């Protein structure tokens, strides 16, 4: 996974596309079972302790975030980050492969920080 | 007299298409509950009737509790009330009658319109700027709503 975006240093009033790439491997050879594969996408203050699903006055966005990947090819994927009254902010994904709990298989670790002035 | 009362098929004919009929359905309405019929048909085709063949008149009228059956009307919106149901019925008749034979057919049609998409608000408001957060559920349990403009 690598995370495309726009710019790390935006303004409040302003809305930005944010881009995850997501790249699929040789090893997924194991299961080809369920080919969507449920990601997730969390928000952590670049302190500690992340925003709850209710970000209110933090970061806005469009839609439940959860956001199918296949296990096919390099899917892409979206969010508005509608940035409100912040600075310092952090994105980065887990893999869920299903919607229960205890279905989470990986954390990826990579963490693109954007200020908000 | 046959006398069947039981031990044979019953019924033996199919609504099938390329007929002039009537259908009564539901569509593109604003948190107040209606219906819409509709009418495919070709050379004056006579009135029908919609009653109201409920228990308990829950699916009520306006003022007066009433059926008003419809005369020459194609696609009209019964703006009723709700007297305290999620399903209801509707028994609709309709004397087509195209040339020399008296067409009439009668639907006991059981149509249940609670709203689906549950919305809820939350504005937040800053210094000469301002947005809202519109919440979004299904007022039904484990019956999904897809969802593609807003």
């Amino acid at each position: 996974v690598q995370l495309l975006l726009d710019e790390p240093k935006v303004k409040v009033g302003e809305i930005i596309n944010l881009k995850i790439i997501t790249e699929p491997t040789s090893t997924c050879r194991r299961k080809q079972n369920s080919t969507v594969n449920f990601l997730d996408i969390v928000i952590f203050d670049s302190k500690t302790s992340k925003i709850l699903p209710r970000s209110n006055r933090r970061i806005l966005y469009n839609g439940s975030l959860t956001k199918p990947i296949s296990t096919t090819k390099v899917s892409e994927i979206n969010l508005e980050i509608i940035p409100i009254e912040k600075g310092r902010y952090e994105f980065s994904v887990c893999i869920s492969k299903s919607n229960n709990q205890d279905g989470i298989i990986q954390f990826d670790s990579e963490n693109v920080i954007l200020s908000v002035i | 007299c046959k006398e069947s009362t039981k031990v044979l098929v019953k019924q033996a004919h199919n609504l099938n298409l390329g007929e002039y009929a009537l259908e009564l359905k539901s569509v593109q309405s604003d948190a107040l509950e209606s219906l819409q019929v509709e009418v495919e048909v070709q050379k004056n085709i006579g009135n029908m009737k919609n009653l109201p063949v409920s228990f308990s008149m829950d699916e009520i009228q306006a003022r007066k509790r009433y059926n008003t059956p419809f005369e020459n009307v194609r696609l009209e919106y019964y703006l009723l009330d709700q007297i305290t149901a999620f399903d209801l019925i509707i028994k609709t008749s309709f004397t087509k009658k195209n040339d020399q034979g008296t067409f009439g057919e009668t639907k006991k049609v059981r149509i249940q319109c609670y709203l689906q998409l549950s919305v809820s608000v939350e504005d937040i408001f800053k210094k000469d700027i301002f947005f809202f957060k519109f919440l979004l559920n299904s007022s039904v349990r484990e019956e999904p709503v897809i969802l593609y403009s807003s």
